[PDB]
RNA sequence: CCGAGGGUAGGGCCCGUGACUGGGGCGAAGUCGUAACAAGGUAGCUGUACCGGAAGGUGCGGCUGGAU
RNA sequence: UGGGAGAGGGUGGUGGAAUUCCCGGAGUAGCGGUGAAAUGCGCAGAUACCGGGAGGAACGCCGAUGGCGAAGGCAGCCACCUGGUCCACCCGUGACGCUGAGGCGCGAAAGCGUGGGGAGCAAACCGGAUUAGAUACCCGGGUAGUCCACGCCCUAAACG
RNA sequence: CGAUGUCGGCUCGUCGCAUCCUGGGGCUGAAGAAGGUCCCAAGGGUUGGGCUGUUCGCCCAUUAAAGCGGCACGCGAGCUG
RNA sequence: GAAUGCCGGCAUGAGUAACGAUAAAGAGGGUGAGAAUCCCUCUCGCCGUAAGCCCAAGGGUUCCUACGCAAUGGUCGUCAGCGUAGGGUUAGGCGGGACCUAAGGUGAAGCCGAAAGGCGUAGCCGAAGGGCAGCCGGUUAAUAUUCCGGCCCUUCCCGCAGGUGCGAUGGGGGGACGCUCUAGGCUAGGGGGACCGGAGCCAUGGACGAGCCCGGCCAGAAGCGCAGGGUGGGAGGUAGGCAAAUCCGCCUCCCAACAAGCUCUGCGUGGUGGGGAAGCCCGGGUGACAACCCCCCGAAGCCAGGGAGCCAAGAAAAGCCUCUAAGCACAACCUGCGGGAACCCGUACCGCAAACCGACACAGGUGGGCGGGUGCAAGAGCACUCAGGCGCGCGGGAGAACCCUCGCCAAGGAACUCUGCAAGUUGGCCCCGUAACUUCGGGAGAAGGGGUGCUCCCUGGGGUGAUGAGCCCCGGGGAGCCGCAGUGAACAGGCUCUGGCGACUGUUUACCAAAAACACAGCUCUCUGCGAACUCGUAAGAGGAGGUAUAGGGAGCGACGCUUGCCCGGUGCCGGAAGGUCAAGGGGAGGGGUGCAAGCCCCGAACCGAAGCCCCGGUGAACGGCGGCCGUAACUAUAACGGUCCUAAGGUAGCGAAAUUCCUUGUCGGGUAAGUUCCGACCUGCACGAAAAGCGUAACGACCGGAGCGCUGUCUCGGCGAGGGACCCGGUGAAAUUGAACUGGCCGUGAAGAUGCGGCCUACCCGUGGCAGGACGAAAAGACCCCGUGGAGCUUUACUGCAGCC
RNA sequence: GAGCUAGCCCUGGCCAGGGUGAAGCUGGGGUGAGACCCAGUGGAGGCCCGAACCGGUGGGGGAUGCAAACCCCUCGGAUGA
């Protein structure tokens, strides 16, 4: 439940911060971090290839277990729930009875001291990981592989979930967080439950400095630039677009579809996204 | 006010130095040119 | 020392007045439509919401103080 | 103490009918709608029919002139949690009562905020008719909203 | 056009006279006082302020009067800007 | 002889400007051919969170000493960062390397690219980060944590002893981490002493004093004391840590728990080794057997990997410890002692500057540490001062205009002016008190006022210590004294009312614009199912992201409040297995050339044939657009109402002479004696209007308007005074400019504005201080304007290509 | 050519002093239980004043400059984008 501040500065008036209620442990597992190499948005040529990036807080990467079929049948206790600056979800620490320790992303409802397990035999219970074909239809799942053994690709951001709708041969029908209906191979893994920290969408950054902390440098409007710079650049005074609204590189940016035509995964999308 | 020449012995040697010139086609042409002209110094002096 | 009161500053209440503006009351024979009283020709009334020259209309819910 | 009836309330779950949509099959020259029509839809294969899928909302018969609640109001079925109430016995306390300015809480619909949801319905709105006009009544569309959670609003022909 | 800096102000003047005032006159529909109109006259004088960048103009309070023009629409190797 | 020609030489301006911070000088004595300028002394002034000291970078002998003065030095020069010569930089412990990794760079494997080359895992390189053993004093003209003295320490090799399953590039532990706030105890540093040591001093009216002045330490091994940091012990199981593992991880049992034990660090003490003032006497010597103690204040430094809170969630690797594998257990490693061994580079000097960056000995620029004392509430602020360092490398006079910087001003008080521009005013702290409005924070230092020094007396609490004295820190009550005046000097808000714009703190045109511009939280549309979209790249490969629709790209709008209407005919985008059109290809009715012929060769209709476009729909917080004429009410005027033409549809709410209104200073009201501006209204809005958002909005603003109070040299209207210049004398000595000049006024004339022509007038020859009317004065081959079939940026439904995509 | 300047990456460092006084916590009141109220504690913030530091608002000087952007007065930020 997001926390408000009293308006004792102009920015505190609107700032909201996460309650951090579910966090039980406040420093990371030293065996499961590595340095996160900040890019600033620059590629191996040194060129900015994603604008308006840099200057955010320092972070360590928490190694996340996106397979779990690594360790079928080996149960695990929920040691803690920790903060991860690298994603929107929270992460949960697992002390396997194996003695091995791993992080997974924390679904909604998971409690410290509960057990989790992964496998075709697993109980349909929040925190468990099964191949899609064994989860009952109608179940809300997250951290879904897209192809067998390639790692959880879908429904990982805070609050998201995919819902199983039906089965067709070797394939199950998922409704993704976007609302698209897709066929995912029944051997792909998924974790029962939805991702936690749903209140994440209700955070009000509150002032410009907050975006800077996150690595988000100021975004400048095409309309504000010059014709050398952008289709919307120039004009005496302010100016409407005066042409179909366009990106810095000239392509149209209000409706123009961009998914590749003959993409082979088209055979497996059933219905494009909603709303 | 701050002017444009802010000497830096490491900066000088790593940018204009003999080994930088040799690692690159443009750099070796530089050395070949200054040799052909008979320059006493093929590369800027930096005390290191 | 206190002290009528005089002065500087700042508030509170009341009265009168003000370009213009808001509706209200009233005024023998103005203009527009016809909402209500008969099932008043779409039963009416109603809180609310939205809309419309105007009465009003419509939605949601409610009342019978509704007719057959 | 022992009993009873009930859509009293809150939470979670879940069942079938129907409408809309989508996919398949079968099929053809209209369907729809009205006072009569037109807009609309349909040979780019609609309507009517059969199988499949998704989703929302509301609960047919029972049902009553019935039941419950202080009022607003409450209706598929299941479980849990909880209120009020009636009766029998005549067992306990011994007038401990009535009302109640202020206060506090509840309070149909509409409306408002933040998320979600959205089948049907439908203010506004658009179109077709009607008409002198028709910012209406009738028709084809249609956005809020109607639904859920939390928080506001506190009104009524809140009536017996 | 191998540059003759451009509006207004300020400062500093100087000149013209088709004279705003002061001096001298004729005519009057000049009783007096006060005016009108024309003639002579450039010696001197010709205020302070509100508004606007303003020049100009309008206004306030006065005044004998609150003149109008030229000097590269006088004057930026004098200032302002 | 001309090219604003080119190279050089030399003139003019001119003995002119200037001689580089207004911190400041004077005298005596030396030296020398020569002295304001060098050396010495006395006096004066200037810096002192520096203008003092210590590192780093950069510079590269500039350091020290002798001998010099042609040039360099803005004058002088005997001097010097200058010329000549000699001398000077000493390390196992300080810095870097023989150690480690970070970004990045490089790169066996591998990938890609016409060539050149581009990528790339490991690995390697890469430091001001991690890691690692030296402190104090003495010495030289010049180096010192380096030499020397004292006391400590590290690593390598070999040996002796005791101990142990020894053994690694492998496993594991550790290293290892943010921001704000902060405890305890110390140390650095500082203040005081009636106590301790000291050469002396008694002045000019007083003082021989519990008098003045000066000083009262630094380093130190083991132990020990104080304060801290780090750390559970044992057993059983074990499938995880890419082999193994007694280690680590996970599970269970027992015992210990704010402790203790063990270990590590700081501080104190500590054998011992050092230092040691003023003053006086020529850096030295004495003082001196110097003394070296007590109390107080006290860090931001130390104990440290301490504690708490918070969200934006805070390097790696080695050293180190532990575990084992090959191995080897005559070894090997561990602990203690002993001897031996211990390389390369830097080290001078400048270092907020005359030695570095600015062409200069250039008022500019340059990162880290130390930065004393007193008073002012604090402080690194301010004034004065210590240590230390300077008086800024031209001076001497004069006492004009004028200029700069500064002080004061009768009466008035914004009348100045585009504008209160500028300058006054106000000014710290304590107390009393404080409005509309508001998002309840604020607005607020609102406004406005009172207090402020010194002396005596009484007294409350706190720290240290002991509970007391002393010292030190916050206060309270009473009585008095002096002055024009008590934050007595210096540092230190003028205030209010009311509009426009932008919510806000931020950002910007380096060097004419700081704003209303950009950004900004927030809102909406749209793309993207992950080998994502998108971006860079020929590609490989990267970014996106080790992210996954509560996410990421693109666009506009821009806190918040109340809202955001109507038009899909045109352009865009989205949907549409029909129809039309449509390229290469298929197909081959049917012609043609040639050959004696089989054949060879050429053209070719119908028909099939993608995307695109046509066509059918949807779509506005997509590009965009949102009417005209005529008539009508019982006074008039005006039209709720009607007629008709047109459109895709005719502008809704809200707002309006506006950052928009032409006519315009519209009209009316307010404010003023007077108001083209301002504020409030009206609405015939030339030419507002709803995310190029509409209307508001508390708070905010070096933004732009209007008014008032305060107070002023802004002004009426100017006066006087100060210093730095201007002026004069001695020294040094530029510049742009320049056809040559023996270079006057008027009225004319002239290519139309004449020193230079005509006529006339005026005028002895040459300077110096001043002023700017002319020389169409200087500067810059007009930047406005045109011209050139000149150029370049930018745009699009101009033309034609190309990338990219289909 | 990024030793100037712009952005980002890695690793270090710096920000005197004073003021305001959020959440939370404690206690007290309150209630059926709550909300909530008071006091204390606490020490938040693109909070306030002001040096270092970073700037460059207005004016004046300078204009063959001390300087090819400087000097004086004044003024903005100063725990943060
Ligand atoms: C800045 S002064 C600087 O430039 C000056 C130059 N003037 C001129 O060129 C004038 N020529 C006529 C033109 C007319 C216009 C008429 C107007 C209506 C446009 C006015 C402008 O100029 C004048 C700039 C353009 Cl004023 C002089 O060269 C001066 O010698 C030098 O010092
Ligand atoms: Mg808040
Ligand atoms: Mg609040
Ligand atoms: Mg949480
Ligand atoms: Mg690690
Ligand atoms: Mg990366
Ligand atoms: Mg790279
Ligand atoms: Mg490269
Ligand atoms: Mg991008
Ligand atoms: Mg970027
Ligand atoms: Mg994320
Ligand atoms: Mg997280
Ligand atoms: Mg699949
Ligand atoms: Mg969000
Ligand atoms: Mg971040
Ligand atoms: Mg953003
Ligand atoms: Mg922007
Ligand atoms: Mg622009
Ligand atoms: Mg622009
Ligand atoms: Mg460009
Ligand atoms: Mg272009
Ligand atoms: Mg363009
Ligand atoms: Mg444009
Ligand atoms: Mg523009
Ligand atoms: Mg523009
Ligand atoms: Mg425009
Ligand atoms: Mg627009
Ligand atoms: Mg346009
Ligand atoms: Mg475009
Ligand atoms: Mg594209
Ligand atoms: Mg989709
Ligand atoms: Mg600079
Ligand atoms: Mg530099
Ligand atoms: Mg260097
Ligand atoms: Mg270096
Ligand atoms: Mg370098
Ligand atoms: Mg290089
Ligand atoms: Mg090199
Ligand atoms: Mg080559
Ligand atoms: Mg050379
Ligand atoms: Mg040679
Ligand atoms: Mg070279
Ligand atoms: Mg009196
Ligand atoms: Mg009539
Ligand atoms: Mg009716
Ligand atoms: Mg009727
Ligand atoms: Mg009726
Ligand atoms: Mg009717
Ligand atoms: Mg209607
Ligand atoms: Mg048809
Ligand atoms: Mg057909
Ligand atoms: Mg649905
Ligand atoms: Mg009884
Ligand atoms: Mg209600
Ligand atoms: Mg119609
Ligand atoms: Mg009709
Ligand atoms: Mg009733
Ligand atoms: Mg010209
Ligand atoms: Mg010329
Ligand atoms: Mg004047
Ligand atoms: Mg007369
Ligand atoms: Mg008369
Ligand atoms: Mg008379
Ligand atoms: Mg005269
Ligand atoms: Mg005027
Ligand atoms: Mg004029
Ligand atoms: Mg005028
Ligand atoms: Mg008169
Ligand atoms: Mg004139
Ligand atoms: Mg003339
Ligand atoms: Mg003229
Ligand atoms: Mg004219
Ligand atoms: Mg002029
Ligand atoms: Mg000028
Ligand atoms: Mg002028
Ligand atoms: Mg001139
Ligand atoms: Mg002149
Ligand atoms: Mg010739
Ligand atoms: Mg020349
Ligand atoms: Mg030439
Ligand atoms: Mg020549
Ligand atoms: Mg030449
Ligand atoms: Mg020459
Ligand atoms: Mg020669
Ligand atoms: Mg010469
Ligand atoms: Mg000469
Ligand atoms: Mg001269
Ligand atoms: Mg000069
Ligand atoms: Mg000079
Ligand atoms: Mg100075
Ligand atoms: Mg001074
Ligand atoms: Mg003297
Ligand atoms: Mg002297
Ligand atoms: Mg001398
Ligand atoms: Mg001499
Ligand atoms: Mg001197
Ligand atoms: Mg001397
Ligand atoms: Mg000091
Ligand atoms: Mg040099
Ligand atoms: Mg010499
Ligand atoms: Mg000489
Ligand atoms: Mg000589
Ligand atoms: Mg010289
Ligand atoms: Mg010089
Ligand atoms: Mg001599
Ligand atoms: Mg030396
Ligand atoms: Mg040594
Ligand atoms: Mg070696
Ligand atoms: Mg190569
Ligand atoms: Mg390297
Ligand atoms: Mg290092
Ligand atoms: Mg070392
Ligand atoms: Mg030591
Ligand atoms: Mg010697
Ligand atoms: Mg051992
Ligand atoms: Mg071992
Ligand atoms: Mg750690
Ligand atoms: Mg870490
Ligand atoms: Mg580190
Ligand atoms: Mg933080
Ligand atoms: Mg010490
Ligand atoms: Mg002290
Ligand atoms: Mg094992
Ligand atoms: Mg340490
Ligand atoms: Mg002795
Ligand atoms: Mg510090
Ligand atoms: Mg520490
Ligand atoms: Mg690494
Ligand atoms: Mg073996
Ligand atoms: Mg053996
Ligand atoms: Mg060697
Ligand atoms: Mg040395
Ligand atoms: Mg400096
Ligand atoms: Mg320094
Ligand atoms: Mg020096
Ligand atoms: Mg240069
Ligand atoms: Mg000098
Ligand atoms: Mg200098
Ligand atoms: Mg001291
Ligand atoms: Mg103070
Ligand atoms: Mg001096
Ligand atoms: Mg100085
Ligand atoms: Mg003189
Ligand atoms: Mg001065
Ligand atoms: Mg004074
Ligand atoms: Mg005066
Ligand atoms: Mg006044
Ligand atoms: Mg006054
Ligand atoms: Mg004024
Ligand atoms: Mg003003
Ligand atoms: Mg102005
Ligand atoms: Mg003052
Ligand atoms: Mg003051
Ligand atoms: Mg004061
Ligand atoms: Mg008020
Ligand atoms: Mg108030
Ligand atoms: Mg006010
Ligand atoms: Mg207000
Ligand atoms: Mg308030
Ligand atoms: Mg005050
Ligand atoms: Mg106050
Ligand atoms: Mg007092
Ligand atoms: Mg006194
Ligand atoms: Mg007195
Ligand atoms: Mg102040
Ligand atoms: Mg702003
Ligand atoms: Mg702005
Ligand atoms: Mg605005
Ligand atoms: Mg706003
Ligand atoms: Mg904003
Ligand atoms: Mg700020
Ligand atoms: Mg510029
Ligand atoms: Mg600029
Ligand atoms: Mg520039
Ligand atoms: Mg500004
Ligand atoms: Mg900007
Ligand atoms: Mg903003
Ligand atoms: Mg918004
Ligand atoms: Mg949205
Ligand atoms: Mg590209
Ligand atoms: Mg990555
Ligand atoms: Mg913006
Ligand atoms: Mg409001
Ligand atoms: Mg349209
Ligand atoms: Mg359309
Ligand atoms: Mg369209
Ligand atoms: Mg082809
Ligand atoms: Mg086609
Ligand atoms: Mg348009
Ligand atoms: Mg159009
Ligand atoms: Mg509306
Ligand atoms: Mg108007
Ligand atoms: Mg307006
Ligand atoms: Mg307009
Ligand atoms: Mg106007
Ligand atoms: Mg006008
Ligand atoms: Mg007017
Ligand atoms: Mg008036
Ligand atoms: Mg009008
Ligand atoms: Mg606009
Ligand atoms: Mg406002
Ligand atoms: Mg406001
Ligand atoms: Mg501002
Ligand atoms: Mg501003
Ligand atoms: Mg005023
Ligand atoms: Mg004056
Ligand atoms: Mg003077
Ligand atoms: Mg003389
Ligand atoms: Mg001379
Ligand atoms: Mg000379
Ligand atoms: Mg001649
Ligand atoms: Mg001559
Ligand atoms: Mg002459
Ligand atoms: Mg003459
Ligand atoms: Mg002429
Ligand atoms: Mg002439
Ligand atoms: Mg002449
Ligand atoms: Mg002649
Ligand atoms: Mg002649
Ligand atoms: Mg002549
Ligand atoms: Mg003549
Ligand atoms: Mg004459
Ligand atoms: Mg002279
Ligand atoms: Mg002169
Ligand atoms: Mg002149
Ligand atoms: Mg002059
Ligand atoms: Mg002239
Ligand atoms: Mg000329
Ligand atoms: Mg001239
Ligand atoms: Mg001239
Ligand atoms: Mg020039
Ligand atoms: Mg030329
Ligand atoms: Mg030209
Ligand atoms: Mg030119
Ligand atoms: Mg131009
Ligand atoms: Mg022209
Ligand atoms: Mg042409
Ligand atoms: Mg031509
Ligand atoms: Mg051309
Ligand atoms: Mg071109
Ligand atoms: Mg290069
Ligand atoms: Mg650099
Ligand atoms: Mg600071
Ligand atoms: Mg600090
Ligand atoms: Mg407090
Ligand atoms: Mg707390
Ligand atoms: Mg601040
Ligand atoms: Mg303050
Ligand atoms: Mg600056
Ligand atoms: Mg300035
Ligand atoms: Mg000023
Ligand atoms: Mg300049
Ligand atoms: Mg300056
Ligand atoms: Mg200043
Ligand atoms: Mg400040
Ligand atoms: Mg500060």
């Amino acid at each position: 439940a997001v926390k408000k501040f009293k308006p004792y500065t102009p920015s505190r008036r609107f700032m909201t911060v996460a309650d951090f209620s579910e966090i039980t442990k406040t420093e990371p597992e030293k065996s499961l971090v590595k340095p996160l190499k900040k890019t600033g948005g620059r590629n191996n040529q040194g060129r900015i290839t994603v604008r308006f990036r840099g200057g955010g807080h320092k972070r360590l990467y928490r190694i996340i277990d996106f397979k779990r079929w690594d360790k079928v049948g080996i149960p695990a206790k929920v040691a803690a729930i920790e903060y991860d600056p690298n994603r929107s979800a929270r992460i949960a620490l697992l002390h396997y009875v194996d003695g091995e320790k791993r992080y997974i992303i924390a679904p909604d409802g998971l409690q410290v001291g509960q057990q989790v397990v992964a496998g075709p035999d697993a109980p349909i219970q929040v925190g468990n990981a099964l191949p899609l074909r064994f989860i009952p239809v109608g179940t809300v799942v997250h951290a879904v592989e897209l192809e067998p053994k390639k790692g959880a690709k879908l429904a990982r951001a805070a609050g998201t979930s995919a819902q199983i709708q039906g089965r067709e041969g070797d394939y199950v029908i998922l409704r993704l967080p976007s609302g698209e209906l897709r066929k995912v191979h029944g051997e792909c893994y998924a974790t029962v439950g939805a991702v936690g920290n749903a209140d994440h969408k209700n955070i009000v950054l509150g002032k410009a400095g907050r975006s800077r902390w996150l690595g988000r440098r100021p975004h400048v409007r095409g309309a504000a630039m010059n014709p050398v710079d952008h289709p919307h650049g120039g004009g005496e005074g302010r100016a409407p677009r005066g042409r179909p609204p366009a990106s810095p590189w000239g392509w149209q940016t209000k409706g123009l579809k961009t998914r590749k035509r003959r993409k082979p995964s088209s055979r497996f999308i059933i219905a494009r996204r909603k709303k | 006010m701050k002017r444009t020449w802010q000497p830096n012995r490491r900066k000088r040697a790593k940018t204009h130095g003999f080994r930088a010139r040799m690692r690159t086609p443009g750099g070796r042409k530089v050395l070949k040119r200054r040799r052909q002209k008979g320059r006493w110094r093929l590369t800027p002096a930096v005390r290191k």
